[PDB]
């Protein structure tokens, strides 16, 4: 079965993925908008 | 740009720090944490 | 034997001070 | 340098110093395996830690 | 046999001798009490 | 002509905004009585 | 030299103080009310001065079970009322 | 060519007021949460359910007595994640169970990793050797041995240091009474490295400032330095003669001098970390067996070593009931060790 | 010349002499293992696996031979206490001999590779320069590691072709070497399940074979080759050291907390078994089951195995030692001879009293006796003038059930107090303190010593990783920074991107 | 006092082995060139 | 919870007041970037 | 006492009788020596990191400096360029005289306060005393970490010089 702590483990995993995904999405977006001039 | 002289900003900010820290020392003698 | 050991090590250190000071490699302006 | 019978047999295994695949190559695939490995270590850590508790998995000498 | 081209001379100057002997002797003065216990 | 919002602006306010809020909270605490 | 506006320009400008004569006192008052309304106690679970002990108890409510620790605290809290 | 990775690399390494870098993706969230966690706990959060202690400004503590305290001993070495099986996602209970302690310790650990990666990253970008990152391994060895390895060897996180001024002082005194940590030669080397480092700091700064060349007309001499100048601003030759005649030996090689300033405090902290790894297992330098055998048979034999053990025995008996509440110690008055009158 | 701390860098561009130095290191380690086993065999007393097992005797490599199936001596004894056993060649002595012979052969190979360092195999065919293709070497070695890993699990641990591994019951009473089947469900990740060890080596070995084949056949991406400096052997040293300190922390952890690969009959019990009264609870359970079946009190306690009672004693707790208290545990409290039996303390009113046990933190601890509800009923006072709970005032007696003292009762306060002092240590034993001139001070077990050494080495290898990683990535500035370093690279706002000349503003 | 009987040779080799290592290296530096 | 809105409204009115004063210069900063 | 364990005896008794850990002059002392060790490692690492290349891979970089040479042996502009980016530009010293003055002043001032801590606790003006400072609505004492410190201090107090006191207060 899926125990409460396995459900908790999935929640923590998804939370970290969301935090990391949003972070890199924002950073990639800004980096593309404000490019260095060469 | 620069209309408010920096020495006034520093003086007022510094006085604000003295007031708030002074309040915290007052609270050491009154209410919670006062031993009374 | 313990006391001899402690005093021996100490004596070696004092001798080392003597050599490190009076028989150092002399500093030379190059 | 000295040639030997065994050295001649092994020569092809030490002949491609510096050879690379172009660009990023299999880096994306590598990253996926690293991520899976990280989750694997997190799972076994949390089981040992009793932060992840699974049916039929009694983390004790009484296993 | 043909000589090895990777060989290098090694050096320890007098100051390093003195520093090293001080380290060893002081470590000995420190740890000896625990060795005798 | 300077930008207003920068990385520095963000870093400054992640510290300054909670600090003032916390200082107001600790100020109120000085008047708590058991 | 890194492109951002110098701080000494910013904090001596009229516009800075038009904004921050509002935002700084507003945050300070918000923090004050966080305590004075009692909300801080309930967010963090900190005992009020009348909530460390029931009237006659003198034993601390120490958590002693790892996996039912949440229910233990809840039981400790019910014994206050 | 310039893919999204290189475009991101560009933005991360922009020369701005606060440098970010790839390492900043790890460093800034973790450092901010560790510091913010500490300020949040010391301002608002109790230790009543884990220690029987008040520990926040909200309860009446001051800056010296606030702390974010370790979890209860019954938690063991639980990661105590907010979504874990103990708090079950309840933020208030998580705070009451000590969740902020592992939050700060763990985000602090990854923040320290991020900071050392920052030292490498910046050194690589500006073109210097990475000795600042190397020297930072000593702070990391201390943090990891004291806040992680030591409690991991003990029964639980409860016995790690709690994050507070007075809480740390308690940690020092616990280590004296229970571990006799002052007697430990790895601590002694740590002391020598810290005090020797402070000595080197003071003597080097004072020596430079008192062998300066006159490079200006001012009686305040700081303006007579130019960062781009090629010349040494003080006389190594005069400094060397002074110390040779005062102390017997003196530096003569500036490169050796500054390496030695790295070596001494860095090595000392590393040694202290090794001793704490031993104390994780109660592998103490607690006693000298020869002393104990003599003292047990000869009631007139007394040294400062036996005197300090009596202090330790007092510390243990008098602090343990309140410092270790999970043990439910009850020590009747008559069993407490006490000298005459006191 | 080279400073003393760099002498070994002469091997960096000399693969044949690097192999020679590695052979010599391997010879030394194998010779250490052989010598260590011989020293242990010369000192190990096999006559009592119950109260004088290997972990009371300071044995460090003996448990590692036993863990993987070497349990007997050519002289006829076995560590489980059997007689007239024939272990074949692979006795403790044969293992030791094999390591000594291996050592010698590796020494001779080292001499050959040192003299004949200039092999064409070590030259890049295109440039004639010394070169090792480290990415392909990694695939070769990973494939070999996977084959060995798989074979160890599939043949040795299963007993399909090999002896199996040490396994035991939850209280470390009936351990032996057994074949172990792999556990393929989630309980295979339970550290206390031996079947998980078997499944790990089968599955990780197969993965190692597959990844080894990948690394033989697929070249590194240019981006990674450049970033990790894969033409520089010091990058392999840096990352290998990192893998090794990870492994050292893991084995330190599993030694301290216990697992299926650190059994208590080989390394001693854990500190957490004392913390939780693990053995005391099982002892009480068995005694209660005996009473419920109609046994008398003497019969119930006499039914407790001495081996089980011995685990319930703080002198076997690995968290009771000292860094400079050297040697076997027997050197401290003595060589255990016999269980004295279970002490039951009673006051003059006949209430049973319980001695408060010593926690591992305390070098010394008071003597305090409570009733079943934790109320203090007797103690040994420090100050006497206002004593209320002295054994004399409370008429404390002690009766023993099971063991040597079974059926006896003591009432004189000095004797009762003496047994109460021993009861803070748990179950009470008779020790031979004379044979070894034991000094009465607790020492840790091989579980403690192993954990200490490997946590310390792991921490130090973190520095080695940092150091060699730095040397790898900063090789170009190892001797100093550019004498012509333009101040514009370090001035702010000159370049848009730090250290990138093409971003001049 | 009942000291550890291996403490004497432990201390002696602790001093002598690394000290002679350094002396060997020093003297052969002086004798060069 | 009335207390949450009582605490957040000071900050809400602050953010609202700051946006009103900086909006023309904010849209000007962002317009330069694109 | 003039000895290693005698030093520890002095420290433990001092804590029992003056609560020196809770005294701000001892706390400044700790900032002085922790900070001194920190800045020692910092300055050492920064100068070492910016040594100008004068040697080959197979010799100590220390031979790149010659006693009495007139030119500086490291690039202070590079060191500041590193440290100013590690934190931020204005947190870093670009003036070597300012830097070395700071290296002198920080440990010296901190150790002055350490010395003054001992010298004023010599007249029994002791560390902060927050024993039973936190009290609940009824008046129950709510312990803080200061109260745990107090229990440890008591253990030291009652045991030290176990045969020397005849009367209930240790007044010197
Ligand atoms: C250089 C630094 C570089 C940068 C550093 C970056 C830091 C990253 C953060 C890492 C965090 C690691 C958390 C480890 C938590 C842990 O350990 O948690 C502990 C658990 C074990 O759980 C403990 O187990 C104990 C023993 O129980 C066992 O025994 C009991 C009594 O018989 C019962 O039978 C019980 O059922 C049985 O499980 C007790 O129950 C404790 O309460 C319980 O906490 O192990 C586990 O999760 C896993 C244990 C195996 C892996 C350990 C590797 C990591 C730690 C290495 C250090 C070892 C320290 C040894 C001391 C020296
Ligand atoms: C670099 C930034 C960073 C890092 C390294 C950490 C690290 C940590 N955090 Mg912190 N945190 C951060 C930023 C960070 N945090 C930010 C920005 C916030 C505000 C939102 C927080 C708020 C926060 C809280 C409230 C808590 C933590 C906690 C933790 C600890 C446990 C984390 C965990 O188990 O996640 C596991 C998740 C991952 C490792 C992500 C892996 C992603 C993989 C590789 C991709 C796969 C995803 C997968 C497809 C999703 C499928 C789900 C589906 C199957 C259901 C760990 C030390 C906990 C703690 O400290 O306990 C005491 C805790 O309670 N963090
Ligand atoms: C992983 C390494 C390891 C471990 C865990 C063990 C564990 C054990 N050994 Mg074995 N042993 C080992 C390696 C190991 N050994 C090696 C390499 C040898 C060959 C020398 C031996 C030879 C050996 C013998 C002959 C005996 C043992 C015995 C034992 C048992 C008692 C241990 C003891 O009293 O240590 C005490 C530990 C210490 C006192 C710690 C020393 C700490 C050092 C001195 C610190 C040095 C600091 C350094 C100088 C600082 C420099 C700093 C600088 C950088 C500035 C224990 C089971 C004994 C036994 O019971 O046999 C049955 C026994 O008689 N061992
Ligand atoms: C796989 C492990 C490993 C290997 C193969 C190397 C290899 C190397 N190291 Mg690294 N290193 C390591 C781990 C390793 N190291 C660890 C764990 C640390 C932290 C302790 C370091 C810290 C380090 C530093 C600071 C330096 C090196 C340097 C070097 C290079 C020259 C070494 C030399 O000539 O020493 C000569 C050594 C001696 C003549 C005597 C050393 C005596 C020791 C201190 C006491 C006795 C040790 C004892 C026998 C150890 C027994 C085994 C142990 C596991 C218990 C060489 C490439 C040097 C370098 O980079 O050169 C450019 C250098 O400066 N290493
Ligand atoms: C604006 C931008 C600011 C950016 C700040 C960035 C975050 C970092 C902030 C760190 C601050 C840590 C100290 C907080 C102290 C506090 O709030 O006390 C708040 C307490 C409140 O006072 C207490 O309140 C209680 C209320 O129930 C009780 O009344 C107690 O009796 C009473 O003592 O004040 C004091 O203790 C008085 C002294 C405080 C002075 C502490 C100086 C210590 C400095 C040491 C060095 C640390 C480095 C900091 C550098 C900055
Ligand atoms: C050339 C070769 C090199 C020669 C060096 C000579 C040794 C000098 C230094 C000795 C150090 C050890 C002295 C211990 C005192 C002693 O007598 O032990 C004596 C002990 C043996 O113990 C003896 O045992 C006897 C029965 O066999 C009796 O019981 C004796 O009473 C008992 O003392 O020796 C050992 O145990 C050696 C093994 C130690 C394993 C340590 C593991 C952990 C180490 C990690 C350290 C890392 C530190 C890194 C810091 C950076
Ligand atoms: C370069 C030479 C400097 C000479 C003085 C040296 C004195 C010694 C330095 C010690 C004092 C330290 C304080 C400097 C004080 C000083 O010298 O003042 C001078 C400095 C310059 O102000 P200006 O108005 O000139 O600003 C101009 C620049 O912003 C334009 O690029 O003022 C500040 O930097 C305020 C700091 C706010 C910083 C808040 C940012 C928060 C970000 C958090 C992240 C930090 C780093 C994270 C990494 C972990
Ligand atoms: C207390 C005095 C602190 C300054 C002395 C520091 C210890 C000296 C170290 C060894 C000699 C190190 C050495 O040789 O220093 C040399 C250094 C530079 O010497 P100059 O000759 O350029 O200037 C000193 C006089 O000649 C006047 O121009 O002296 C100073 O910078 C004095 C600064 C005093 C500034 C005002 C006085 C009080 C300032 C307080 C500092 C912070 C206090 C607050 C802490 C809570
Ligand atoms: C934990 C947590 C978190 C986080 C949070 C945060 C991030 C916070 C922050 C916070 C903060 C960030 C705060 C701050 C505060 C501050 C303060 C409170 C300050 C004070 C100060 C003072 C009081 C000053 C003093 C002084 C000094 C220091 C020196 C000189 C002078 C004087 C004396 C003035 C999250 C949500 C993620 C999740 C859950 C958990
Ligand atoms: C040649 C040959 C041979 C012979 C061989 C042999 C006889 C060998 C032996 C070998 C050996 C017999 C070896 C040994 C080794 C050892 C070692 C290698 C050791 C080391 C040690 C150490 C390293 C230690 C350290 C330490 C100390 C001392 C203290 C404490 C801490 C520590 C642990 C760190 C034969 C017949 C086969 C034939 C073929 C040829
Ligand atoms: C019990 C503790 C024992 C510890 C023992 C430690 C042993 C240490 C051995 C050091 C070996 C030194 O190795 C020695 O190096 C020197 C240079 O340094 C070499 O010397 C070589 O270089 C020098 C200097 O250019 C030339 O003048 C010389 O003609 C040439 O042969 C020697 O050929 C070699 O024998
Ligand atoms: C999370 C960062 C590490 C993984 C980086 C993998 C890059 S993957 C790589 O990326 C390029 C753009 O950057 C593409 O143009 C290219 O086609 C793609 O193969
Ligand atoms: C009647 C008082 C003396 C006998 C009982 C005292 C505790 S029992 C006693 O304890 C000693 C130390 O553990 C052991 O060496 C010895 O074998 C054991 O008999
Ligand atoms: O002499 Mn040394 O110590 Ca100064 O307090 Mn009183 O006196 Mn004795 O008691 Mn506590
Ligand atoms: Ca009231
Ligand atoms: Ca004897
Ligand atoms: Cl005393
Ligand atoms: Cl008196
Ligand atoms: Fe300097
Ligand atoms: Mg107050």
């Amino acid at each position: 079965t899926i125990t409460p702590s396995l459900k908790g483990f999935f929640i923590g995993l998804l939370s970290g993925a969301v935090v990391l995904g949003l972070t890199f999405a924002v950073l990639i977006a800004i980096s593309q908008i404000d490019k260095v001039q060469r | 740009g620069g209309r408010i002289p920096l020495w006034i900003v520093a003086t007022v900010a510094g006085m604000g720090v003295i007031v708030i820290v002074g309040l915290f020392f007052y609270g050491a003698y009154a209410g919670l944490g006062s031993s009374l | 034997m313990e006391t001899i050991t402690y005093v021996f090590i100490f004596a070696c250190i004092i001798a080392l001070f003597f050599f490190a000071i009076f028989f150092r490699e002399p500093p030379r302006i190059t | 340098a000295r040639r030997t019978w065994l050295g001649d047999i092994l020569r092809p295994l030490n002949s491609e110093y510096g050879k690379v695949a172009p660009g990023w190559g299999t880096t994306p695939l590598m990253a996926v395996f690293m991520g899976l490995f990280l989750v694997f270590l997190l799972i076994i850590l949390e089981i040992y830690n009793s932060t992840l508790i699974l049916d039929g998995v009694n983390v004790s000498w009484k296993a | 046999m043909e000589p090895n081209p990777n060989r290098q001379p090694v050096e320890l100057n007098r100051t390093s001798l003195y520093l090293g002997l001080l380290l060893i002797l002081v470590l000995a003065l420190l740890f000896s009490s625990y060795f005798f216990n | 002509s300077y930008p207003i919002f920068t990385v520095r602006w963000v870093a400054v306010h992640t510290l300054a905004v909670p600090t003032i809020f916390f200082l107001g909270a600790i100020a109120a605490m000085q008047f708590i009585q058991r | 030299t890194t492109g951002e506006r110098p701080f000494s320009d910013i904090i001596t400008s009229v516009r800075y103080w038009v904004i921050h004569s509002i935002t700084i006192p507003a945050l300070f008052i918000a923090g004050w009310l966080f305590v004075s309304t009692g909300l801080a106690y309930d967010v963090f679970g900190t005992p009020r001065p009348d909530s460390y002990y029931a009237q006659e108890q003198r034993s601390i409510p120490l958590v002693t079970d790892r996996f039912e620790a949440k229910q233990q605290v809840e039981t400790f809290l019910e014994q206050l009322k | 060519e310039r893919g999204w990775f290189d475009i991101l690399d560009d933005w991360l390494k922009r020369d701005r007021f606060v440098f970010v870098g790839w390492s900043g993706i790890l460093l800034f969230p973790c450092a901010y949460l560790a510091l913010g966690g500490w300020l949040t706990g010391t301002t608002f959060v109790t230790s009543w359910y884990t220690h029987g202690l008040a520990s926040s400004y909200l309860e009446g503590c001051n800056f010296l007595t606030v702390a974010v305290s370790t979890p209860a001993n019954s938690m063991g070495h639980s990661l105590l994640l907010l979504w874990g099986p103990e708090a079950q996602g309840d933020f208030t209970r998580w705070c009451q169970l000590g969740g902020l302690w592992t939050f700060i310790a763990l985000h602090g650990a990854f923040g320290l990793i991020g900071f050392m990666l920052r030292q490498f990253e910046i050194a690589r970008l500006v073109g210097v050797r990475p000795y600042n990152a190397i020297a930072f391994s000593a702070p990391i060895a201390v943090f990891v041995s004291v806040f992680l390895i030591y409690p991991l060897g003990q029964s639980s996180w409860f016995f790690a240091p709690s994050f507070g001024v007075a809480a740390i002082f308690r940690f020092l005194l616990f280590f004296q009474g229970f571990h006799n940590w002052t007697l430990n030669p790895f601590h002694m080397m740590g002391v020598a490295g810290v005090l020797g480092g402070a000595l080197l700091c003071a003597i080097h700064g004072a020596t430079v400032e008192n062998t300066l060349f006159q490079d200006g007309e001012g009686a305040s001499t700081f303006r007579a330095f130019n960062p781009t100048q090629a010349e040494e601003t003080y006389s190594m030759v005069t400094a060397n003669r002074f110390w040779s005649q005062i102390f017997g030996i003196a530096f003569s090689n500036k490169r050796w001098l500054h390496f030695f300033m790295l070596f001494v405090p860095v090595t000392g902290l590393w040694m202290s970390a090794i001793g704490v790894v031993g104390l994780a297992l109660n592998l103490r330098s607690y006693d000298f067996i020869s002393q104990e055998i003599r003292a047990a048979e000869d009631p007139e034999f007394e040294t400062f070593y036996t005197k300090n053990l009596l202090l330790n025995e007092g510390i243990r008996a008098w602090m343990a009931p309140q410092d270790q509440p999970h043990e439910n110690f009850v020590f009747p008055e008559e069993v407490l060790p006490r000298g005459n009158a006191l | 010349g080279l400073p003393w701390y760099r002498v070994h860098t002469v091997l960096i561009n000399d693969p044949g002499r690097l192999i020679a130095a590695h052979l010599m290191h391997t010879a030394l380690v194998a010779g250490w293992a052989g010598s260590m086993a011989l020293y242990e065999l010369a000192t190990f007393d096999p006559s009592d696996p119950v109260l004088n097992p290997m972990w009371r005797q300071g044995m460090f490599v003996l448990p590692f031979m036993a863990r993987l199936g070497v349990t007997g001596s050519w002289s006829g004894w076995s560590i489980t206490g059997e007689t007239g056993i024939d272990p074949g060649f692979w006795s403790f002595e044969g293992v030791a001999l094999a390591h000594i012979v291996l050592s010698g052969l590796l020494f001779l190979a080292a001499c050959w590779h040192w003299v004949y360092w200039d092999l064409e195999l070590f030259r890049d065919p295109r440039t004639g320069e010394p070169a090792l293709d480290l990415p392909k070497m990694f695939g070769i070695h990973l494939f070999l590691a996977g084959l060995l890993c798989f074979g160890f699990g599939a043949f040795h641990l299963t007993g399909l072709f090999g002896p199996g591994m040490w396994v035991s019951d939850p209280y470390g009473l009936t351990g032996s070497v057994q074949p172990v089947a792999p556990e393929w469900g989630p309980d295979g990740f339970n550290p206390y399940n031996p079947g998980g060890v078997v499944a790990h080596h089968i599955a990780a070995g197969i993965v190692g074979i597959i990844a080894g084949l990948f690394h033989i056949l697929v070249r590194p991406p240019q981006r990674l080759y450049k970033a990790l400096r894969m033409g520089n052997i010091e990058t392999v040293l840096s990352s290998s050291i990192a893998a090794v300190f990870f492994a050292a922390f893991v084995v330190a952890g599993t030694m301290w907390y216990g697992s299926a690969t650190t059994p208590i009959e080989l390394f001693g019990p854990t500190r957490y078994q004392w913390d939780s009264s693990y053995f005391q609870q099982e002892i009480n359970r068995r005694v209660q089951a005996s009473l419920a079946s109609g046994a008398t009190l003497e019969e119930a306690w006499s039914a407790i195995p001495e081996k089980l009672a011995f685990y319930d004693y703080i002198g076997n707790n690995p968290a009771k030692g000292g860094l400079f208290r050297t040697g076997p545990m027997n050197k401290g409290d003595g060589i255990a001879q016999a269980w004295k039996g279970h002490a039951v303390f009673r006051n003059k009113e006949g209430e049973e009293l319980f001695v408060r046990r010593m926690p591992a933190f305390f070098e010394s601890f008071p003597v305090i006796l409570t009733d079943k509800n934790g109320v203090v009923k007797a103690d040994i006072p420090f100050r006497r003038a206002e004593s209320k709970y002295s054994f004399e005032q409370q008429g404390v007696t002690v009766s023993f059930y099971g063991g040597e003292l079974n059926g006896q009762t003591f009432t004189d306060p000095p004797t009762v107090k003496s047994y109460a002092r021993k009861a803070i240590f748990g179950e009470i034993f008779e020790f031979d303190t004379e044979t070894l001139n034991s000094d009465g001070i607790f020492r840790t077990s091989p579980r403690g010593w192993f954990t200490f050494a490997h946590a310390v080495f792991a921490l130090l290898f973190f520095f080695g990783h940092i150091w060699h990683g730095a040397r790898t990535l900063f090789r170009d500035v190892f001797s100093g920074i550019d004498p012509e370093l333009s101040p514009e690279q370090v001035e702010w706002g000159f370049y848009q991107k730090v250290g990138d000349v093409t971003t001049r503003k | 006092m009942e000291v550890n009987q291996l403490g004497l040779i432990a201390t002696a080799l602790f001093v002598l082995v690394p000290s002679v290592f350094l002396i060997i290296l020093y003297v052969q530096t002086e004798s060069q060139q | 919870d009335w207390r949450v809105l009582v605490v957040l409204l000071p900050v809400l009115l602050a953010a609202g007041w700051a946006v009103r004063n900086i909006l023309p210069y904010a849209v000007k900063q962002v317009q330069k970037l694109l | 006492p003039l000895g290693i364990s005698g030093t520890f005896n002095f420290m433990i008794v001092f804590q029992a009788e003056h609560n020196i850990l809770m005294h701000p002059f001892h706390q400044l002392g700790v900032a002085g020596v922790f900070g001194g060790a920190l800045f020692c490692a910092m300055h050492g690492s920064l100068v070492t990191s910016s040594l100008i290349r004068e040697t080959t891979e197979t010799e100590s970089a220390n031979y790149g400096y010659k006693f009495g040479q007139e030119e500086e042996t490291y690039n202070i502009v590079a060191a500041h360029g590193y440290f100013g980016r590690l934190i931020f530009q204005y947190a870093s010293f670009n003036n070597s005289r300012s830097l070395h003055f700071f290296l002198a002043a920080w440990p010296v001032v901190g150790v002055w306060f350490a010395a003054l801590g001992i010298s004023t606790m010599a007249f029994n003006l002791n560390g902060f005393n927050f024993n039973h400072s936190v009290i609940d609505a009824k008046g129950n004492v709510i312990n803080t970490w200061a109260d745990i410190i107090n229990r440890a201090n008591l253990g030291m107090e009652v045991m030290h010089e176990r045969n020397a006191h005849n009367f209930p207060l240790d007044l010197a």
